[PDB]
RNA sequence: UUGAAGAAUGAGCCUGCGAGUUAGUGAUGCGUGGCGAGGUUAACCCGUGGUGGGGGAGUCGUAGCGAAAGCGAGUCCGAUA
RNA sequence: UUCUCCCCGAAAUGCAUUUAGGUGCAGCGUUGCGUGGUUCUUGUUGGAGGUAGAGCACUGGAUGGUCUAGGGGGCUUAUCGGCUUACCGAAAUCAGCCAAACUCCGAAUGCUGGCAAGUGUAGCGUGGCAGUGAGACGGCGGGUGAUAAGCUUCGUCGUCGAGAGGGAAACAGCCCAGAUCAUCAGCUAAGGCCCCUAAGUGGUGACUCAGUGGGAAAGGAUGUGGAGUUGCGUAGACAACCA
RNA sequence: GGGCUUAAGUUAUCCGCCGAAGCUGUGGCAACCUGUGUGGUUGGGUAGGGGAGCGUCGUGUCAGUGGUGAAGCUGCCGGGU
RNA sequence: GUCGCCUCCUAAAGGGUAACGGAGGCGCCCAAAGGUUCCCUCAGCCUGGUUGGUAAUCAGGUGGUGAGUGUAAGUGCACAAGGGGGCUUGACUGUGAGACUGACAGGUCGAGCAGGGACGAAAGUCGGGACUAGUGAUCUGACGGUGGCUUGUGGAUGCGCCGUCACUCAACGGAUAAAAGGUACCCCGGGAUAACAGGCUGAUCUUGCCCGAGCGCUCAUAGCGACGGCAUGGUUUGGCACCUCGAUGUCGGCUCGUCGCAUCCUGGGGCUGGAGUCGGUCCCAAGGGUUGGGCUGUUCGCCCAUUAAAGCGGCACGCGAGCU
RNA sequence: UUUCCGGUGGCCAUAGUGGAAGGGAAACACCCGGUCCCAUUCCGAACCCGGUCGUUAAGCCUUCCAACGCUGAUGGUACUGCACGAGGGAUCGUGUGGGAGAGUAAGACGCUGCCGGAAU
């Protein structure tokens, strides 16, 4: 889903390190 | 014996109780705070050990 | 629906070298917990009914070859 | 409640009211006071004048071990082990 | 389930349960008394191991080759015996392989002793009082599941829970960092410096022209820069143009 | 998000700065440890444990006070962690 | 289906570690299959040999563990713990330094000593079995022994102690000695937990795509697309149990729309084509339009008569404080 | 003292396996008997007893042979503690420590203690 995969490449922002609550 | 000067540079929260207790051994306390040793090899291996989280010099 | 013919297991033993090589003992300490004689009794160590190998006297473990069996031996304490 | 600003619950508003109490010469700690190898009374009696005095029956401490007879700084299992 | 502040500060685990949203015991909190480096970290020194990896000694799985017992098909024709065996083929052997329940091997870590140094005031004994025994996500190592789930169940560390502040547009669990109060001082962390928005429309050298940056696969494509190897080539190459 | 290729994109590198309740400076408070002239360490916090208090009502005692105005209510000006 | 116990794997090289995870076992057996002492070495293979064959018994050669072990599995065991003979009862009584392992109840090992034995020339070994399952707390009752106690005394009787017995208390830490069902007539915390909707996921479904065996007289690609591969969508069936159980009303029609384009018609264009007429297919394109009836509660579906056409989907499978 | 040999340990293949050559003074051994102790789940084969004639054929001993097996670095690689990083995702990379297995060069036809023997 396009909701999921939105969440998912959330993480990959430059203050998170690669990690994030719920992927 | 070359005195070795040891820096905190970074926090010791979220890292392993394994660095936090190096870090009490080595008697800093704070971010900043410095400590001179002797250029001891259990030294030189606490500095190893939490060589992410501080700086040393002579 | 389905089933597991399996599911069964038996309880924990703790089997294992309980005191290791210089390890100060006394007589009659367990030394290892075992089936089976993986280690042989050697030098001041005696052997049980479970196989368990333990002190015979008083010094230190040493793990060791005596002949061509693998044995655990106690040294008698300078 | 893992997680609530939550579209989970309750509350319209103010004022008043509304939930860890009390009784045991209960059990067990602690603080403190008294006395101390002793401590302490209960009922009850006297004080119609009370909160004071008497009352040591009891009760805890003073020796333990054993199922017990028993023995006792030992006792019990045991063979005076 | 009603006033305040000071100090410390959890658990959502194990075992058992007519038990599973309850409870007892232990774990973890606090506190009195006692014992004092016994705890912990690092170094050094010594132990037991069978995981990762790897391997084929074993047990299974397996590809091809050689070779072959022995089975199938034929005939001459068979009681044989022969031609065949151009078909099948255990085993053995050669070469390449596979494995949570395979191992001739075998780490890193972890665990556990001795010694040394460092160290908060840690550890331990024994009493008083608990709460908790519904956990969550992330990293790493696994099982269940479909190479699924913000899924489920373990190991381990972290945060949240019970954590404000900075970053992540917003955004319990990610990153930085643990708030004694005051300050219209300074330096930094993560992250940032065109404007929103504090600080560089920074310097120098490359690349991109797709708004790629600012989501995605098998596959496809004279996009573009750079680095090779190699064939042919002023015996005259590749195109274009006359037989 | 505006907008950005005339980078405000990617990348290597160099020089600066911004940026938190982190660190430092300064002032106040507090817990604990220590030889007791110093100083050191510490003070986010739910369930929960420990410690010390504020306010209300009654009451023993002492000192009182009140129609030259108590309680209560309600302003203002102050005080304490 | 499972519940206690044992072995292996999962288990991440100590120990421990969960799932309705993956494999199996146990509720015994043995008077020798226990103790001791001495002796022995297997399976397989090759050769020869009456019956006799792959394989009985025999001989020689080879062969170190691939046989064997009462019984699962692992760890062991060839020095044998495997095979055989002799003699035996230690498958003892009184004990247990010191440890292991559990929250505890508990589970396990054990040197040394005494008594009285077995075996061995002795050294020595023997408190069952190569090891680890073959088991059940307490209560209550029972039998044997003992004689501690006995309510005035002596008896008796009763009890205590020691040994032992009686539970598929198997839901195996064992609620009672004693127990099955119905509730749509039902009544009185949880979104800790199901049905509906939302969310995640995308197996399934769906819509594409890559490869091109083949089919298409001929001719992979007019048009098709085998075997395989890669994804989209989130509307199907599911998975999950995150939201709501001090209420998020659940099918179809009616009414009112709005949005997507994966276009039914109308508009435009390629390739084929295709004589033309028509068609079919890959692009563009969502402006407007997209009928009325029979059957069934239906969605779906079939049918009748039309039409330029009778599209597919989203909006809590749009829309019950709008209706049905 | 040395050499050689017989016993009895230790390391437990660098020692084994296989092939070749040679040796016995004491010793070991095969060998010769079974009368005697004793013995065969039959057998004086073995065990045991009595001899040491015969014999180095074998055991045993010495020398030689890397042939099978065994032993085996250095360097690299896998993996990995800690710290990070990159992909839509299986998963991958780096820093800082540790670091195999296999394979390669190579080693190796054993080492060592005590007692006894015959000679020196
Ligand atoms: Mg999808
Ligand atoms: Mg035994
Ligand atoms: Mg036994
Ligand atoms: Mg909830
Ligand atoms: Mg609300
Ligand atoms: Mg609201
Ligand atoms: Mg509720
Ligand atoms: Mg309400
Ligand atoms: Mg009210
Ligand atoms: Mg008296
Ligand atoms: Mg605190
Ligand atoms: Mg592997
Ligand atoms: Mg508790
Ligand atoms: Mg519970
Ligand atoms: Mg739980
Ligand atoms: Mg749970
Ligand atoms: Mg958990
Ligand atoms: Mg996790
Ligand atoms: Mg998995
Ligand atoms: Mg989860
Ligand atoms: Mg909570
Ligand atoms: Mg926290
Ligand atoms: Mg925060
Ligand atoms: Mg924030
Ligand atoms: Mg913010
Ligand atoms: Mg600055
Ligand atoms: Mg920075
Ligand atoms: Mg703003
Ligand atoms: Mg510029
Ligand atoms: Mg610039
Ligand atoms: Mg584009
Ligand atoms: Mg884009
Ligand atoms: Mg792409
Ligand atoms: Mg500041
Ligand atoms: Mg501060
Ligand atoms: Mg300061
Ligand atoms: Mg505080
Ligand atoms: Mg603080
Ligand atoms: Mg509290
Ligand atoms: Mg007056
Ligand atoms: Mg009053
Ligand atoms: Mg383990
Ligand atoms: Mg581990
Ligand atoms: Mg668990
Ligand atoms: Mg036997
Ligand atoms: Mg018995
Ligand atoms: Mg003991
Ligand atoms: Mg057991
Ligand atoms: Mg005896
Ligand atoms: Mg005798
Ligand atoms: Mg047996
Ligand atoms: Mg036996
Ligand atoms: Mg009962
Ligand atoms: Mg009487
Ligand atoms: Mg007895
Ligand atoms: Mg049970
Ligand atoms: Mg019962
Ligand atoms: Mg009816
Ligand atoms: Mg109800
Ligand atoms: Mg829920
Ligand atoms: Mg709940
Ligand atoms: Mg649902
Ligand atoms: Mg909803
Ligand atoms: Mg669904
Ligand atoms: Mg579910
Ligand atoms: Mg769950
Ligand atoms: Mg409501
Ligand atoms: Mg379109
Ligand atoms: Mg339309
Ligand atoms: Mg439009
Ligand atoms: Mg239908
Ligand atoms: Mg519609
Ligand atoms: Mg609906
Ligand atoms: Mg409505
Ligand atoms: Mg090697
Ligand atoms: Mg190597």
């Amino acid at each position: 889903g396009k909701t999921g995969r939105k969440r998912r490449a959330r993480r990959k922002k430059g203050a998170n390190h690669g990690k994030r609550p719920n992927a | 014996m070359s005195k070795l000067k040891i820096t905190q540079i970074k926090s010791g929260i979220a890292t392993k109780p394994n660095h936090r207790e190096t870090l009490r051994s080595l008697g800093l306390k704070r971010i900043g705070d410095t400590v001179i040793k002797e250029d001891r090899p259990e030294f030189r291996g606490m500095v190893r050990t939490v060589r992410h989280l501080v700086t040393m010099e002579e | 629906a389905s089933s597991s013919r399996n599911g069964r297991d038996s309880n924990a033993q703790r089997l294992g070298v309980k005191r290791f090589g210089g390890q100060l003992v006394n007589a009659g300490e367990i030394i290892v917990r075992q089936r089976g004689t993986h280690f042989h009794p050697g030098d001041g160590v005696g052997r049980g009914g479970d196989d368990t190998l333990f002190a015979l006297r008083d010094g230190n473990v040493e793990f060791g070859t005596r002949r061509g069996r693998r044995v655990v031996n106690v040294t008698p304490v300078e």
